[PDB]
């Protein structure tokens, strides 16, 4: 995995192209003296700018995107399909055609429509995948096939949503699937090795959110943990690392400490605590652990 | 016998000594809708008195640099007074306005301004960048400035791409402080659809712009206002429900 | 001559008999007070 | 009901509808209700 | 009025108390002096015409109004091809146009197909028109072009180009480019307002085109729409637009760069 | 051909099939203020539609050991629609009201209820203190109830030093759960003045007392509701001002 | 009635004995409460058309009734293809016809033939209607394509698409799409009823269609039915089905895995 | 106008004129006693 944001917005790759199959050169971005974007006035990085050609994301766009030739045919940008951009949690977009819906489920219609509202509800109705086209759409179910009138490409999939005008609401006739998982509050994990985001993910995080995320595995040797993902910029809100059998807390991390990429744990019964505050919210975080059997 | 008036409308009343005639804009006085041009079956209110007066806002000191300003006017008097109550219960909406501008100087002062109606003044966004993404809009008090009103940025072209000097075609009228000190527009209602909501569509909107600067010796008067007064003649009202903020 | 439709609907013809009526004093002259032509604008 | 897929098969409707409701309790039971309609604006209300 | 007008003979006056050539501006009023009270005329009888200059005489251009491309490739193809159906994209009909506030008017769309480099092989077309509400056809062998309860044009590339005439199709009384509001309700944001002028009662449908074959079809087809405007009535004229037009579907214009309504002169004291 | 009735006003409707017959009170329907018992000088509005409609207030479950409840009816739809918003930016206010009290039960429960109108209807308060610094007065949420209501403590003397007994010289009406199950009073405008303020004085109260108790066997329903509706027949407003809360 | 309906002005009711909103649904009656008996209304006169929804302007489309092959090989050919003429193979057009039971109405049939990867070369194709009764071609070259008493049409695959007019031909007053009943007389099976709703006044003959040449054509034809309806009459009106259909000639639907008429909500206390 | 056929035939003609005959009581109030507007269905 590489991209752990719903846009794409932390995506430092080498792909030169806008497609592997099929497609044609960006260009460079020192070589863009046209356009607005080039590293002449964004210098040490913003958003990843150096002598290459690469499909960036400086202007919180929906998807990463180079600058194409101009062929004297208008479109002077495409969007990059970046097969390895998917955080986990996005199972892909699909085509909608009709009255067998991909999801079976209850809908929803919004003027303000982002990727978190429709998560939460489809899961405080318990249903496993969420789903959205359109700009405004809320597709819930639990049928294992949602591929049943095929899957389509990541850049047809790039309408933009309505309270959000940083997330991609899928498009017009193609719905963009979600797992409910991402961006609650606690869950009774116990696969080899997933994520853990932070509450709502997407959008900001609330005022006041607390919650218990619990790591249980049949017999592990030792756990391995990652932080792919931190930014916090208060010293109120802070996340911990505890212990569940006498209860003694592991490591305490806040806003004005820089986390380690990597440490281990010799324990099993890893327990996540997050206390937020009311003052300031910015970003949360998207924790990636592995369990070593 | 011409240059002085009295407009009054319900317990309101304008008198003047400096005014030019009156101007009645395309030649049609604001009229109730009839019945063969209506959709509704509901009976539409008409108060008549309190919702048909001569509503002041405030007044916007007129510099030397300054470029101009402009309102909306379905969403500039739709929080104040008994038209803004009654038009934030009920969803149709239909009237015709009466305005009147002031703008009074010595005789020693010099410059001329330009207030008119713009039919649909759909603001323009201002910006170099085709990309849907970073697209500049206006927002929201910048679309509906409210009571207050808002400024112009490039008000040679109206804000909106098209050229002020063109802008003679709209009912309009001019202040000279040589001639007059006061400019009077009565205008109806011009719309595609005979009831519409008061608050997600304003149907015109005024705009005074000074063209000749305003200019004085040292030792003159420096605070010249600028005061506007509206009057929401012939309302209607249907479609009546919860009250609703915006 | 000119085209008549055959057809039961009619938007699907030609442009029908021209109209000469003008009427250019809703916009060049929108006041109440008919100004004389001989006369002064304001006394 | 009939009028709904008359309605889907034609894109654009107007006039006015009528919904007719039916009380199949019992002889002794009795009470009232109070069905409303709304026009468009707020959201579903949430008290009476 | 079959002409424009006459002059009537005049002389010359020396009275005091009629000024016609002393029109006040500040009334909003346009001058009304005409040449009889004015410098001595003759008597002329104009015989010139007016017909040209009316609004029926003057929509009734064809114009181009949308192009739509069809690759019908073999691995990465789409077989259909959609267009949503507004007059907004080529700003020569929308410069002429846009000088109305609300117009009412009935259509008489030509639809022009050729090929990539240029050439007629006796191909047959399907063209569709999707109102609005109905289904999409997705694929060049879907559903929904049985065209059952839908209007449909079956014609070959050899062929004449077809001409439909289209009605007035909108909910309201009348067309209108210029909406200053809001289509929904609720709470508008400050930063970006994708939301503003928004026209509702303008969407039109989309038009599709497809190949009726079986497999495929190695050709890349180019068809061109030209919509005719006819029984045209138009309201509330607005000025003429002096900017170059930036968006699709939102009047904007350069904040820096602007272009102004006239070309520069050397100096004011000087004609040439 | 008595017992059914349909009543109609504006956008709402109330049918019924055990009823009796309407009560007209004093004989005198609701009519607009002639010119001649008129005093003020502006003219009055009359929506007509908005605010002339059956507002539904809440219902509350009537149980064995219920005393009673009252409302103020100028002060119970004052902050809920177009008829409390057209109330709260005018100062004079004259309007007549229809009245309907929904209660139905099985052929199996017993008891009666008594709804009746009570023009200045004062509350009294309740102790025995007469010295002016200790005499115990009602509150507001006492004296003014609001859209909720409020509860009788001494219905026998209607919380007011007057007996229940007497109370049949108002404009009242029974509902017997054996014989019907809806009751209905047309009011008209009852005042020693022509217009009055609708936020600082209540003309009249509607008052439902239970005198007959509630009865029933055990396996019936226990959840017996009182739901009132409320027309404002022949609404007038006059004197326009900003809005005022109370 | 060229318009809809006009709405006279009402007022309020403050009286007894008068009831119109307690219509009684026991009587089998729909409710005729009207808006002039209810909330009061105003002067309203609509100009709303009631032209479309006619039967006559409801069943004037063509849509897709039958698609017929045509393959004539080299050694496994057959040259003709005999396509029996029923319009419940399309579930489209079987839909729209089967919400009455009793209908009557002429056909205006259109042809429409293309190739296999899609091409138009100019052959000569044949289209022959074989009534009830008369013996059906067997062959390319058979016996019965001379056409003597018998109708056929003469069309190549480059001119347009052939369209002729079929007159109401039921040896009874109308068609029937629904007969609960059966053919012949006797002893009927409990098992297997494939006897039964058999419509008898229902067979039209069968379509054929072959290529006029000598020896053969490598080629793959298909084409396209397309019925029209008109000078419709409809008797008994009949709800419209909710099952997805599963056979040609028996109305059936799946026991198990039934599709309910609306779709699902979260609560029934939520309009959302 | 209206197309009118060039045949021996009566079929084979276009859609003749319209007929607005609703007649939609036969559908909405099938009963013998007429129910009056203003009245009780049941006494
Ligand atoms: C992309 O970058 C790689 C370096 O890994 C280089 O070999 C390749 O030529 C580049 N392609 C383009 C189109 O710039
Ligand atoms: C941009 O960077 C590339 C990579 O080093 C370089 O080859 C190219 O010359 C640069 N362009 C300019 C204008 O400096
Ligand atoms: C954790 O353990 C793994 C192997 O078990 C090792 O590769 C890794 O370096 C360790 N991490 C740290 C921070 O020591």
């Amino acid at each position: 995995p590489e991209c752990f944001t719903a846009n794409g917005a932390d995506y430092r790759g080498t792909q030169n192209w806008t497609a592997l199959q099929g497609g044609k050169p960006c260009l460079f971005w020192n070589e863009t003296f046209q356009h607005p974007y080039n590293t002449l006035k964004y210098p040490n990085g913003e958003g990843g700018l150096g002598e290459h050609n690469y499909c960036r994301n400086p202007d919180g766009d929906v998807s990463p995107w180079c600058y194409v030739a101009e062929h004297e045919d208008g479109v002077y940008w495409k969007y990059c399909e970046i097969p390895a951009c998917q955080m986990p949690g996005n199972l892909g977009c699909y085509k909608d055609h009709g009255n067998p819906p991909p999801l079976t489920g209850t809908s929803k219609t919004s003027n303000k429509l982002t990727i978190q509202t429709c998560i939460s509800f489809c899961r405080s109705q318990r249903f496993k995948f969420a789903g959205m086209e359109s700009g405004y759409a809320c597709f819930c179910g639990n049928n294992p096939d949602y591929w049943k009138y095929g899957e389509a490409a990541s850049t047809e999939c790039n309408s933009v949503c309505f309270g959000d005008h940083t997330q991609p609401c899928g498009g017009d006739g193609r719905i963009i699937l979600f797992d409910t998982l991402v961006g609650a509050c606690g869950g009774n994990y116990s696969a080899m090795s997933s994520v853990v985001y932070s509450p709502d993910f997407p959008d900001t995080y609330a005022t006041g959110r607390v919650c218990y995320w619990t790591i249980r595995v049949p017999g592990a040797s030792h756990i391995h943990f990652s932080f792919p993902l931190f930014d916090i910029r208060d010293s109120a809100d802070m996340v911990e690392l505890l212990d569940g059998y006498t209860h003694r807390v592991l490591a305490r991390f806040h806003g004005r400490s820089r986390p380690p990429l990597s440490f281990n744990v010799s324990l099993d019964f890893v327990i996540l605590y997050f206390f937020s505050d009311r003052i300031n919210q910015a970003q949360g975080f998207a924790v990636l652990y592995q369990a070593v059997k | 016998s011409d240059r002085v008036a009295q407009l009054t409308v319900g317990n309101s009343s304008i008198t003047t000594q400096e005014a030019a005639n009156i101007v009645l804009a395309y030649g049609e006085w604001p009229e109730y809708c009839p019945d063969t041009d209506a959709t509704a079956v509901d009976k539409p209110t008409r108060p008549d008195v309190s919702v048909n007066r001569f509503y002041t806002l405030d007044s916007k000191m007129w510099q030397e640099n300054s470029t101009g300003w402009y309102w909306k006017f379905p969403d500039v008097l739709n929080k104040t007074g008994v038209f803004g109550q009654n038009a934030q219960f009920h969803y149709l909406y239909r009237s015709g306005f009466c305005l009147h501008v002031q703008c009074n100087a010595s005789k020693f002062h010099q410059g001329a301004l330009l207030v008119a109606v713009i039919p649909e003044f759909v603001i323009a966004g201002r910006g170099s960048n085709t990309k849907p993404n970073e697209a500049p809009h206006p927002g929201f008090t910048t679309t509906f400035p409210g009571t207050t009103g808002a400024t112009f940025h490039d008000p040679y072209v109206l804000d909106s791409g098209v050229p002020l000097s063109q802008a003679l075609i709209y009912p309009h009228q001019w202040i000279n402080l040589r001639t007059n000190n006061c400019a009077t527009v009565i205008v109806p209602y011009i719309n595609a659809v005979p009831f519409d909501s008061a608050i997600n569509h304003s149907n015109f909107g005024l705009i005074v712009i000074p063209v000749s600067p305003l200019k004085y010796s040292s030792g003159a008067t420096t605070a010249i206002p600028i005061t506007i007064t509206i009057a929401p003649l012939n309302s209607e009202f249907g479609g009546l429900r919860q009250a609703v903020s915006q | 001559f000119t085209n008549i439709n055959y057809y039961k609907d009619s938007y699907a013809a030609s442009a029908t008999r021209q109209d000469f009526t003008q009427d250019p004093k809703k916009f060049t002259q929108p006041v109440l007070d008919s100004i004389r032509e001989l006369s002064a604008p304001l006394n | 009901t009939l009028v709904g897929q008359i309605c889907r098969y034609y894109t654009q409707w107007s006039g006015s509808l009528k919904v007719t409701f039916m009380f199949t309790g019992s002889f002794m039971a009795t009470g009232k209700m109070l069905v409303a309609y709304s026009p468009p604006g707020s959201a579903q209300p949430a008290n009476r | 009025a079959e002409s424009a007008a006459n002059t009537t003979p005049s002389s010359h006056r020396l009275e005091t108390g009629r000024v016609p050539a002393l029109q006040a501006a500040e009334t909003g009023a346009t001058s009304n002096a005409t040449d009889e009270n004015m410098i001595e005329t003759r008597c002329v009888v104009n015989r010139n015409g007016v017909l040209e200059t009316t609004i029926n005489h003057f929509f009734s251009r064809s114009g181009l109004v949308g192009v739509v491309n069809l690759t019908d490739g073999g691995t990465d193809t789409t077989g259909y091809a959609t267009w949503d159906i507004d007059i907004m994209g080529f700003v020569q009909l929308r410069r002429k146009c846009e000088m109305f506030t609300y117009m009412r008017f009935n259509a008489e769309f030509t639809f022009v197909t050729t090929t990539k480099n240029g050439e007629a092989r006796p191909y047959m077309l399907q063209y569709m028109y999707v109102p609005p509400g109905a289904p999409k056809p997705t694929g060049r062998d879907a559903f929904q072009w049985q065209t059952a309860t839908n209007p449909s044009v079956f014609v070959k590339l050899t062929d004449p180009p077809a001409q439909v005439s289209v009605p007035f199709m909108s909910p309201a009384s009348a067309y209108q480019w210029f909406y200053d509001g809001y289509p929904t309700f609720g709470q508008h944001p400050e930063t970006s307002n994708t939301t503003y002028g928004l026209c509702p009662n303008n969407m039109m449908g989309t038009f599709a085109v497809r190949v009726v074959s079986r497999e495929a079809s190695q050709l890349k087809l180019q068809t061109r729409v030209y919509m005719k405007l006819k029984h045209v009535r138009a309201w509330v004229p607005r000025p003429i637009r002096s900017q170059p037009y930036l968006l699709k579907n939102f009047p904007n214009y350069d904040s820096s760069k602007i272009t102004n309504s006239a070309r520069d002169r050397s100096s004011i004291k000087q004609a040439n």
